[PDB]
């Protein structure tokens, strides 16, 4: 016979000793650990709540490879990727390139927790982690790696992160701040709760509707496996904030969830965005990405928070409001930058587009419509030369995406710059800025690709130079996603 | 005398990199980030006059005013909006 | 316009028609691209200076870590076939001895021995586990990593048979104190303080390369031959057949860690210089592991013929590896 | 370490005995084994080519329905069905319903080598080929399954077979006569080796091409897993048919083959031939039924044949004819008696399909083309009614399926007669006829569907009567699978 | 028209909606659609007859046979899923127990019971498999013919284990004759005639109620309690750890059997007469399994015990059956 | 009265059970035949005449013959054929 998994499962975990040979602070050092002066004794009241062991592990994941795997390659001779809409073409190859290399990072960002926390429960929880980011980095460089020969786009699965593309930076800047430098228990805060439970773990259950809806069963098999393995290490934070909360430590807990909410939206706004309401199309929209973020995420957070003893950060109406227009900004940045992306962006601004844009959010076609109406003009009229640019849009040093808002009629674009140390740096919202000030030494000489341009660091120093320093060529250079197709609706 | 400043276009989207010219008028600095916004995403107001304000405090220059005697920090950002004078 | 590629760019080019393992684990690691800022942040954050000094500044040298390649090829996919496979055989032992009372056969005495001896275990194996996790965040190539992510898991395996046998002794024991006693054990019986000292050492060494050597070529090889070659002879020849059959597949783990760790030597060998530096390491941490051996082995029964051979066999290790 | 296959595996199989507490034709009765007056000596020589031992059998068939399991359940929500193409729709419904029974019935026909046959391993062998068809059968009835909630006809998927509806009862004649009404040895041959090896192996491989060709991952998955267990089993007959030559029953052997293809050709040219001409789309037609049959399963036969020390059988060079024209009848057969199937048969004679059809056949047009001439006018003129029938076709009393052949300019169809004890048979071929005389016993008092009718075993005697004789109502009775849509191409 | 249905119609009217279980298994024969004519040929073929006499006119008598459910609810995919664990199980016991030398360790005098108690076995186990086929092949229900179509796939299992072991025996053991004599003990050995006789005879019981109960619940708990419960317990005191966990796990798989030979035999016994006809057919063979039992464990160490203990397990399986 | 026969019809592709009457003579017996072919697959030919054969000799009955006198067994097969007499 087998025992039952609760009635031995907790020694697995009753694994904290005193150390002898070497001191405590020795073992779990402060800037790796983040115990934060609580005691060993009270971080063991750390209690997962999803609990699974060893062989429970390797059978459920052996038999969702088999799964996942063997649906590819029953599809694979189908090439569905040569005949799919080019708006979900390049939903994949700005997925694959923005992300394979973080998943994979991200298993390091496990292990930090599995050698470094204080919490028994949570160094193994974190082994589990560390496998399951394991798995995502690899699973979502072999999914791709089909595609080498479709494009060179499809090489950037691997080789973005590698890059000084401006996309690839403001994706480190942002994992490598909530995941790669940071104490145990600020990872499995920032990382954790804040970015997988907050964002991602929904994220992905919609990435993998869309890609049915699009009939791409193997990406769709793809992100859903992945999706299932997300709760099983997504919820380390959560203990982490009931024992900083506990134990006289709640400031700290929110600041550290202020901040991670933060950054990750600013990321999920430029990427996620303009995917749900520019690429995806028009007949496959279930809902707005604003619909989305107040269905699936919003109320989530501030359910979680409630439950924690902890409150909303203090933007939350700001937040709120930039759901109707921060990703339209990114979109048309993107668009219009287009050459310095490694997928084509789908304009997505068609009559019939622009009339579910503007019931999805009333006033866009008098705002954000005022630009696109000057860009189709020139499209219409033989002039697509001032419809890419000659200059680098302002970048935002916390975020590194570019500074951008409300255009046309209600024109509301600010800057929120800080003199510090001699320096000026540029910030995109109140925010934004605010990370960098409560932390300047965390950001203080990082240097954005703008910064760099300006410092003499881009040779030759025009356009060019800096698509050469960003490793893009002709045949990664993106183009509008459907090669200018919905123009001929103007004539 | 190249100086760059960061141009926030009146009803564009975005602010942008503009090098100007220690030089430049504030009329000089309206042209060169015009060139960058009207006609490519901002529609020309051929009846109204481009003036130059710092972002931060809302200081508008006067039109002759030139970049040398503005006091304006490298890469500072300027609003460029649209006026009767 | 660029021409697509029959492979990734960064392997075009290899003559041979890259593998699944190769596809998916090399050349992963980023904060290797700049070592003068690893991290996309501030030059001068603790993290920063951390893999400064503990990863890039090693005296363990290579032009192209990237280079190395698990010898066994092991990825996630094939790791859970395997593991899953050899899982269904131990549980099959756990159900199927379970069903015919094993644990009620054992003798008084050594039901004794396993207090003292077995189950404390669930310290010095969750110590590996910390240990390899560790090599895995500050080695400095993803295909060195992958290598220390499964054996970290392999460790997470080992502690948890030992959790799981620990509750069904103290079913069938529960005046032993199996499950209570063993942290007491683990802190205080002279049997476990060469090994306690060693590992709590071993744990603070942040350098990549010592890390490797101290975990991988020292510590390991004492911890198997003491724990399970000897444990595990001396439990089979006492009628504890369970325990000698969950050591010798527990060693088919520990055979795999030494073959990339041999594979990893090797490799640092290419360079003039590091046979020395592994030496000196080895040096330095052989007289703890030493003690280790001593202290563990000579209070089990034959003690002095069980610390002779584990010191030799574990020396063994290293002396094929070149050192 | 483990032993190689090779070094233990004949000990699987050294498993005869020299009975001594029963004779040995009471322990393998001649009626069930069918050894023919060889001895167990002789039968051990049977050396099957393809090896396998039990753990490696769980193994590989473990994964195969991880596989195949997986692909149905991540492609169910899309719903392909119902969007599919109505002739591939209908060429699923006929492939369920004439196959999963029979599928499941060979286990049987398998159980009875196992248990009867005198070579050791042709008893192991067909073990594992009983374990096969099991899952052939079970997968065969789980996969339609999911579809009974759209039509009936997907519960004929069950149902069928247990009819008399007449292309079950033409089902049964054939597999109750090949394997389950004969002696092991018997079976060997007449199943394994003219029926699988000779057609369904490469008859399946076929079929998942076309399935994914239409669109159909599901289905196209199932079938190619289950062609894959194929050869393990199917290569029982040749070891039998080489023990049989080399020990003097070459003649014997060589009638038992000669059936055999017969029967196994009127069946599979009744429902697949007309699938690849008519049913599927015509810019989904790779090549025809007939080249289909020479590209291979002609020059096959004819290489196992010679291989074996056989002759091809009498009738070959008919046979070769039959290729231009006996699919043509039973299509036209089955869509003219078209209430009486439970799919919907699609005409497939639009002008285009037409021409491809005077490609493939030259004279289609002059002879099949006249009968499609007047159904065409009548439909296009509304005289619906005289597109169905009001008499039963005649019958063979061999295969159960209707006489037909030639019409038009070149008409040929002819009735092979036999008076046989007072009583006279239709037969559809000469070799049909042929089957009944050199066995008549094995037939003589089976009747057919007209027998039955003239009888007075079909009550109300008229069509209707007929139609609840064979468990068919409105509903699950087929119609023209596009709903007459190709009639507008006329006017 | 009709309308479409939430399962197939046989089944329509369950008020449980299906298991995968009854969705692929139930109502499939179709030979017993016609009990005049069987199959759609003459009526008067031999196989028309066999199926009339030998399933149709059997006396164990039931109107709805295929109401009969497998309480384990075996498919193929659930049986490849469990069996494929349990052979890892076996086969990482081969694997690892070879890798230790396990078959130097065994006394010579042990090794030569092998040879006439252990590997004549695969003519025994091979029989079993004709015997349960048979049953499959004659059965009056599709549900009845599946639990004894993955009998046989079991029984074929065992026959697998014991020739895998006789060539590892041997290899070891080159001069013993394991694989050469089998056949001829078998034939030949006082202690096999009671088997050989017993599972001769009940070979060609054709008639399918006959064929259950003496291959089923006479013949099979006979083999089970000699072959794998007295001689695996004796390999256990002898040093054979191999046998004795080997023999267990096979154990299993008739512990299985036993489950739905019993659920049958409760099937029946709701009619009347039925338990009569089991209770005339067992008084039958009975008494060639007990000359089996006695000719087999008399000759092993302590003969009389293994007797009385075989015999009376065997019986304990029928008498909870209700016989 | 009633009487089966094979309808093997010329120009069509399929051979049909048609029940007759024995007085029928062959001229009605080919009509009942037609029913079942002539204006379903096969076109009418009014410039001939239908005429009865005995499919497995060839036998032509002559038109006014009946299905009595005839010499058939019950469910023979009969060629119905175009002819200018
Ligand atoms: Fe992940
Ligand atoms: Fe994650
Ligand atoms: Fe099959
Ligand atoms: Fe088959």
């Amino acid at each position: 016979s087998m025992l039952k998994r609760e009635d031995w499962y907790d020694l697995t975990r009753t694994t904290n000793w005193t150390p002898k040979y070497v001191t405590e602070n020795e073992l779990f050092p402060e800037e790796m650990s983040g115990a934060r002066g609580i005691s060993m004794e009270a971080w063991e009241k750390y209690d997962e709540p999803y609990k699974i062991t060893y062989p429970e592990y390797v059978s459920i994941q052996r038999e969702k490879d088999s799964g996942a795997y063997s649906i590819k390659a029953a599809l694979e001779r189908d090439g569905f990727v040569d005949r799919a809409d080019p708006g979900w073409v390049s939903t994949m190859q700005l997925h694959f390139g923005a992300i394979a290399l973080e998943e994979y990072a991200a298993s390091t960002a496990e292990a930090r927790m599995a050698r470094f926390a204080k919490a028994p429960g949570n160094r193994n929880m974190a082994t589990f982690g560390m496998m399951d980011e394991n798995r995502h980095g690899q699973i979502q460089l072999y999914f791709p790696y089909a595609n080498v020969k479709r494009s060179r786009k499809w090489d950037w699965a691997h080789k973005a992160i590698h890059t000084n593309e401006w996309a690839a930076i403001a994706a480190r800047s942002f994992f490598d701040d909530m995941m790669m430098t940071r104490d145990s228990v600020a990872v499995s805060i920032m990382l954790t709760f804040a970015f997988e439970t907050g964002f991602s773990n929904m994220q992905f259950l919609g990435l993998a509707a869309d890609a049915a809806e699009a009939g791409d069963h193997t990406f769709a098999s793809l992100i859903s496996s992945i999706q299932t393995d997300e709760s099983r290490h997504a919820q380390q934070g959560g203990p982490s904030l009931k024992i900083l909360v506990e134990n006289g430590k709640k400031d700290e807990a929110q600041q550290m969830v202020d901040v991670a909410i933060w950054r990750s939206w600013k990321l999920f706004s430029a990427l996620t965005g303009p995917i749900m309401d520019y690429y995806t199309p028009l007949e496959s929209r279930n809902q707005s990405f604003k619909e989305f973020m107040l269905e699936w995420i919003v109320a989530q957070f501030e359910r979680q928070l409630l439950d924690l003893g902890l409150d909303k950060p203090w933007y939350w109406d700001q937040f709120m409001q930039d759901l109707d227009e921060t990703h339209h900004g990114m979109h048309l940045g993107v668009w219009y930058w287009r050459p310095t992306v490694w997928w084509d962006p789908a304009a997505g601004v068609s009559p019939e587009e622009r009339e579910w844009l503007e019931e999805k959010y009333p006033g866009w076609n008098d705002t954000w419509g005022q630009c696109w109406d000057v860009i189709t003009d020139n499209l219409v009229n033989g002039k697509p030369e001032l419809t890419v640019p000659e200059t680098l849009p302002t970048i935002c040093n916390m975020c590194n995406l570019p500074i951008a808002h409300t255009p046309g009629n209600k024109w509301n674009v600010k800057d929120y710059q800080l003199e510090y140390e001699g320096r000026l740096y540029h910030f995109g919202s109140e925010a934004d800025r605010w990370c960098f000030q409560i932390d300047p030494e965390r950001y203080k000489n990082h240097t954005n690709l703008v910064d760099r341009f300006l410092k003499g660091e881009i040779q030759p120093a025009d356009l060019a130079g800096a698509l050469m320093y960003m490793s893009l060529e002709p045949g990664v250079m993106g183009d509008d996603a459907h090669d200018y197709e919905w123009v001929k609706a103007y004539q | 005398a190249t100086f760059p400043i960061m141009s926030n276009f009146e009803r564009d989207f975005v602010i942008q990199l503009v090098p100007v010219d220690t030089e430049d008028t504030m009329d000089q600095v309206a042209e060169k980030c015009a060139y960058h916004s009207i006609n490519r995403r901002v529609h020309p107001q051929p009846e109204k006059i481009l003036r130059v304000r710092r972002h931060e405090d809302g200081t508008l220059f006067p039109r002759g005013m030139i970049v040398s005697d503005a006091g304006l920090r490298p890469t500072e950002t300027l609003d460029i909006i649209f006026m009767d004078n | 316009a660029l021409k697509p590629l029959k492979t990734w760019s960064h392997l075009a080019g290899n003559r041979r028609r890259p593998s699944e393992y190769e596809v998916v684990s090399t050349n992963l690691h980023y904060f290797t691209d700049n070592p003068e800022r690893p991290w996309e942040l501030d030059s001068n954050l603790p993290m920063q200076t951390w893999y400064k000094k503990y990863c890039f500044d090693s005296p363990l040298k290579h032009d192209d870590w990237n280079a190395f390649r698990d010898p066994d090829q092991l990825v996630y996919r094939t790791y859970n076939l395997l593991q899953d496979g050899q899982e269904s055989y131990v549980q099959g032992l756990f159900d199927q001895l379970n069903d015919r009372g094993h644990d009620q056969m054992l003798t008084r005495e050594w039901v004794e021995t396993l207090a003292r001896f077995y189950t404390p275990a669930r310290y010095l194996f969750h110590a590996l586990q910390m240990g390899s996790v560790y090599i895995h965040q500050i080695a400095p190539a993803s295909t060195i990593t992958n290598c220390a992510t499964y054996e970290t898991a392999d460790h997470l395996r080992w502690l948890t048979h030992t959790a799981y046998r620990t509750r069904e002794l103290a079913n069938c024991y529960p005046d032993v104190g199996f499950g209570k006693r063993e942290r007491d054990v683990w802190e205080n019986d002279p049997a476990w303080q060469g090994f306690r000292e060693l590992i709590e050492k071993a744990l603070i060494a942040w350098d990549w390369g010592e890390a490797f050597t101290a975990i991988n070529l020292v510590t390991k090889p004492a911890v198997e031959e003491a724990l399970l070659q000897q444990l595990g002879s001396l439990a089979q020849s006492e009628g504890d057949t369970l325990l000698g059959l969950l050591a010798q597949a527990q060693k088919r783990d520990a055979e795999r860690h030494r073959r990339w760790s041999s594979a990893l030597v090797k490799m640092a060998l290419e360079k003039e210089g590091n046979r020395e530096v592994l030496q000196k390491w080895v040096a330095k941490w052989e007289p703890l592991a030493d003690k280790a051996i001593e202290a563990y082995c000579s209070a089990l029964p034959d003690g002095e013929n069980a610390i002779v051979e584990a010191k030799s066999a574990s020396r063994y290790v290293r002396q094929m590896m070149g050192l």
